[PDB]
């Protein structure tokens, strides 16, 4: 078990942000360092919590002996996915940076995936010094630059005074070439053959004083405190008696708000999903689109959509996504066809009666419709066609193909060896599944030059009241403040 | 340009008006088999002579076709489907005359009455007649009824079987084969394929060798039932001769259910008897075909469609309206199925349940080929896998699993060898007399015989074969094994056959890839993806390709197995090895009981 | 920037939490068939990055290996690690990392 103990750290947690030696410099950088006099949760384990690793978790101990070993940083830590490891021995670093399952501490459960690994000497630099209490002092900076994930250290010996107000200079190490991603951070204590400070760095200026021999033996924060940001501003550690115009303030905007016309273009989308007097295969409908309105929730809630398949575009990243015209057909096939229906395939009625382009960008969807164009004792209106010389060429029409004809034969009608393309549809209210009348609509993208005047809701949002929020009137973006007014605007 | 691209187009067109016209005559069947009103009966009859004038066009269209010019596998099944004409390769005068003589041998079938010496009963055909046979053990009863059925069926049918072998022969060389059974055979026709080819004759080669592998658990079987007999009538069985025909057991020497009562080893302690159990529990048919679906789902099966469930008739609405309750189901076509029972909360009302799910799951399963191949690759493929879901629900450890059965439940060797012998006589009677007409048949039409060589060889090699002596001796101008249902309108029994093998073969392979311990017998065949996937693989082909593949992934082999009538009765045929000792082996063909 | 999120998790449609392919459920990755077939907007490009850090610390790859033996107190041009410029190099007492 582990304690849930909150102190101070006071002025500690400063690293060389550069490889460059300065000599009595007063060098002001800012980069994700410790915040001064912020609080960092401090645990005593005699257990291993949960850690959010966000914006470079800072780490220290103070212990008296071997115990902590195991820094893991990973999304969830575990299910699979790469956690990492940074377990230590007083031989060498003994990194263990794999995609592992469980580990509990090398020590590990499921081999999985590998990456990079390295050992040169004891990471922890377990030396004893002179005293039985060296606290084998355990600073590092752990944090995540463009996937350069990078490690300091600082083995700066304390005296019982644990978080000590003394400073120190973290100097850095090798750093984990590994673009993956972080999102926890546990510690995996080792296993038997005053140790936890969580100091967060979130970003903020900070002002490094170094030595006439390069150490940094001081810094102040830029942020912490209105005389900090004035010994900032002046890039001195001394500030004289006056006034100091170090920055300035602003109100940030509180909310987001979007606004746009009334978006009232009124596309019979609606009205062309229930046309009831529906066309077969062998003629399939096409509609032309301009002015409309995007609403896929008709698409999305209206019938069971049994087929919702696409390979072009995204049909989540849809919504605000605009175009001009959308080439849409509609026919009804049974359920098999409907999963024929697709780029590069084969199959008799894709194949003879409407082909999908490999180039083809759109989403077809087809749903179920039992009892709507079906009816009993048959439905022979639906029609369809099933041969032709090759394969048909996309978004092609062969209607009236007369009667098809083989055997190299001259023929005059519906007779041998010369039958009708136009073979019955018989359609009837008991089909099981895959015979029951299904109606698809392929509806196809078009990167179009045409101005796109179909682009959804417009995400049309309240706005407040003299609040300081960032509007969008019409396109009008900008910051403010919004109230009643009195003009009188034509 | 080529003969198979016409082929093709021809087969794409005939196939989607046939599925409609065939569905349309299947949705008039099945009307058929719920209502039976005049109007219905007039749109059935209407709708099933339309079908027929269709095939009959699209045959007299496809005979252009040449027969050489094909080499895909598939293609050539279709061809070898569609030239099969019948009797449209004769004449109009033949056609009519054969016509003419089937409804007369339907017409006298149904009528046919029997007035025994008292005027007053009239035993009208097999109802009533199975009644007595089954309640009654009357020897004169039984033998006067069956010698006045045989006396005048066979005597008014003797000519007519002449004139069949005549124009059977005929339809023979119209088809360009040699005799009507190498016809029925040409069902089991393989060409093309190397290593794999199979010719009519290796059937006649397969049934010799298991009629030589058989012969001596025939025997054994006999002898017992034969001593069991004697055990109930001393003076009326030769123990060491054969036993009489009258006394196989039933009416037409078919079945041997009937020998049930004295023919249990240990009938003292009661039989697996579940039937009181549903009764405790209050079940109902949908629940049952619910429960039939979830087992389907255990051995990985797909689902039944919804309309399967909403559609299709389940219990009986009314008595006004009554229905016919014969067990079958065969498919509407284009994905619909549905099922007609006179259920009842017994267990051979759920064993016919499982049989025609099986049925229906088959059906299903051949659903994507086109219509000259949507049937089996037999004749008896559906039978044979309704039979063994039916052995799969009859295994009282599904009993135990489901529930049904109390927990408390201890398996007992009598009560093993009691349900085996039950089951097993059900069905192994009708194997020797299968044959023993199928073979007739198969001789009479190959032409090898003369006229007056039929009953006596009949009864000598029945004797000499099975143990059937004639009590009443008959000269040539009879039929009794020929006063069947079935060979009324010239049914082959190979169907019979090959569904009594197949079935055995099917589980026996089941429960051999089902890691199973222990006899083979009393276990099911559930809860298994990898056997469900098992059967699925070969469920899916059906007729487009031949049975031999499938049985070489199902079992291993290539050829029929021997082996499943042996070891499906083991624990009977070892209790019986003992009990041989003490009772006398073989049988003497010239004994016969009216010879004194 | 490099960032890799390999997973195959359901990318559901709307709010259902649907799980698999077809209805307002949708794996996070589709097919990248490459055939000879398409045009040139779809042939199967193989390109390759090369990253680089220009930036004050000890290079570890220095191309072609050039030395001149070092001279102090001279004017000189130096190229320490691609440090090009100019100057006088003597040597220095600080206390270099």
């Amino acid at each position: 078990t582990t304690t849930q103990s909150y102190t101070n750290s006071f002025t500690r947690g400063v690293y060389y942000p550069d490889k460059v030696f300065r000599s009595s410099v007063l060098h002001l950088t800012q980069d994700l360092f410790l915040p001064f006099f912020s609080n960092v949760t401090w645990f005593h384990a005699i257990d291993n919590p949960v850690l959010p690793f966000n914006d470079g978790v800072y780490f220290a101990s103070t212990e008296k002996s071997n115990i902590i070993r195991g820094w893991i940083f990973g999304t969830t830590l575990d299910s699979k996915t790469q956690s990492l490891l940074i377990v230590n021995n007083a031989t060498n670093v003994f990194i263990k940076v794999c995609e592992f399952q469980f580990c509990n501490d090398g020590v590990y459960s499921s081999a999985n995936n590998c990456t990079f690994e390295y050992v040169s000497q004891p990471f922890l630099m377990d030396l004893e010094g002179k005293q039985g209490n060296f606290k084998n002092l355990r600073e590092f900076v752990f944090k995540n630059i463009d996937g350069y994930f990078k490690i300091y250290s600082k083995h700066t010996p304390i005296i019982g005074r644990d978080f000590p107000q003394g400073f120190s200079a973290l100097e850095p190490l090798v750093d984990l070439p590994i673009g993956i991603n972080i999102t926890r951070f546990q510690t995996l204590l080792a296993l038997n053959r005053a140790d936890y400070y969580v100091g967060y760095l979130q970003p903020r200026t900070f002002l490094l004083k170094y030595n006439e021999n390069g150490t940094i033996t001081d810094a102040v924060d830029c942020a912490l405190d209105p005389l900090s940001e004035t010994k900032c501003t002046l890039k001195s550690f001394t500030v004289e008696k006056g006034i100091y115009q170090t920055s300035n303030f602003r109100v940030q905007p509180t909310e987001s708000i979007v606004r746009f016309p009334n978006v009232t273009n009124l596309c019979p989308f609606h009205e062309v999903f229930n046309a009831t007097r529906f066309a077969s295969v062998y003629a399939w409908n096409r509609t032309r689109i301009s002015n409309c309105v995007a609403d896929y929730s008709v698409l999305y809630n209206f019938a069971p959509f049994f087929a919702f398949k696409c390979y072009g575009v995204s049909p989540t990243k849809l919504n605000d996504l605009c175009f001009t015209n959308v080439y849409a057909d509609s026919f009804v096939i049974k359920g098999n066809e409907v999963s024929q229906i697709a780029p590069g395939q084969t199959g008799n009625i894709a194949d003879y009666n409407y082909k999908l382009p490999d180039d083809f960008t759109g989403c077809v969807i087809a749903w179920n419709s039992n009892k709507l164009d079906s009816k009993h004792s048959g439905n022979y209106d639906y029609w369809y066609r099933l041969f032709r010389k090759s394969k048909l060429k996309p978004f092609e029409r062969d209607i009236s193909t007369e009667i098809y004809q083989a055997g190299n034969k001259p023929c005059k009608g519906k007779g041998p060896n010369c039958y009708f393309p136009l073979q019955s549809y018989g359609f009837r209210p008991t089909y099981g599944v895959g015979h029951q009348p299904y109606r698809v609509v392929v509806l196809s993208f078009e990167l179009l030059h045409a101005p796109a005047t179909v682009c959804g809701p417009k995400k049309s949002t309240n706005l407040v009241k003299n609040k300081c929020v960032n509007f969008n009137f019409n396109g009008l973006t900008g910051t403010g403040v919004l109230t009643k007014s009195n003009k009188k605007f034509l | 340009s080529t003969t198979e691209e016409q082929a093709k187009t021809f087969l794409e067109k005939f196939n989607h008006e046939a599925e409609d016209l065939s569905y349309q005559s299947s949705l008039a069947s099945w009307n058929y088999n719920t209502n039976i009103t005049d109007e219905n009966v007039q749109k059935m009859n209407e709708a099933r002579a339309k079908w027929s004038a269709f095939y009959e066009e699209q045959s007299r269209m496809a005979k252009t076709y040449s027969l050489e010019e094909i080499q895909n596998l598939t293609l050539k099944r279709q061809l070898k489907a569609l030239q099969h004409s019948g009797t449209s390769a004769l004449s109009a005068e033949k056609s009519k005359r054969l016509n003419t003589i089937l409804n007369k041998m339907s017409t006298i079938y149904s009528t046919g009455k029997v007035l025994d010496p008292n005027t007053q009963e009239c035993l009208a055909l097999e109802p009533g007649l199975d009644d007595i046979m089954e309640n009654s053990r009357d020897y004169n009863r039984r033998l006067w009824a069956w010698e006045g059925w045989r006396a005048e069926v066979g005597k008014q049918l003797r000519p007519l079987y002449e004139e069949y072998v005549v124009l059977e022969n005929e339809m023979a060389r119209a088809n360009n084969y040699e005799d009507y059974g190498d016809y029925w055979r040409g069902d089991y026709e393989v060409t093309g394929a190397g290593d794999y080819d199979y010719s009519r004759d290796q059937l006649m080669k397969d049934v010799e060798r298991t009629f030589a592998e058989i012969k001596p658990l025939y025997e054994q079987l006999h002898a017992y039932v034969r001593a069991k007999l004697m055990h109930t009538y001393p003076s009326y069985i030769s123990p060491t001769g054969c036993l009489p025909a009258h006394l196989l057991g039933d009416m037409w020497g078919r079945f041997w259910t009937n020998l049930y009562s004295l023919t249990v080893p240990f009938e003292h302690k009661p039989s697996i008897d579940v039937t009181e159990k549903m009764e405790n529990q209050s079940w109902d048919a949908e629940r049952i075909f619910k429960e039939a679906e979830k087992f389907f789902v255990s051995i990985s099966l797909p689902y039944m469609t919804q309309g399967f469930w909403d559609n299709s008739m389940l219990t009986e609405p009314g008595d006004g309206r009554k229905v016919v309750c014969h067990p079958t189901a065969w498919d509407l076509g284009k994905g619909d199925f549905r099922i007609k029972m006179c259920t009842k909360v017994t267990m051979d009302d759920f064993l016919t349940a499982h049989h025609e799910m099986g049925h229906i799951q088959y059906d299903m399963a051949y659903a994507a080929q086109p219509y000259l191949l949507r049937n089996g690759a037999n004749e008896g493929f559906h039978e044979a896998v309704g039979e063994i879901m039916s052995l799969s629900a009859a295994t009282p450890h599904y009993l135990k699993a489901l529930g049904l059965l109390a927990p408390d439940f201890h398996e007992d060797n009598e009560t093993e060898i009691n349900f085996l012998l039950k089951q097993a006589l059900t069905i192994v009677g009708t194997l020797p007399f299968t044959y023993m007409l199928e073979k007739w048949r198969w001789m009479v039409f190959k032409g090898e015989i003369p006229k007056q060589q039929w009953m006596e060889k009949w009864w000598e090699m029945k004797r000499e074969i099975v143990g059937v002596v004639e009590p009443l001796p008959h000269d040539e101008t009879y039929c009794d094994p020929a006063c069947l249902f079935h060979v009324a309108e010239d049914y082959s029994f190979i169907r019979y056959y090959t569904r009594t093998i197949y079935q055995f073969q099917f589980h026996e392979a089941l429960c051999k890839t089902a890691k199973h311990e222990g006899a083979l017998f009393k276990c099911d065949i559930s809860n298994s993806t990898e056997a469900g996937q098992r059967l699925l693989q070969m469920l899916r082909l059906g007729k487009s390709e031949p049975w031999t593949l499938a049985l070489e992934n199902i079992v291993g082999i290539k050829t029929m197995d021997v082996k499943p009538l042996l070891n499906y009765f083991e624990p009977l045929f070892t209790w019986l090895k003992e009990q041989n000792r003490n009772s006398f082996v073989g049988w003497s063909t010239e004994w016969t009981p009216y010879s004194d």
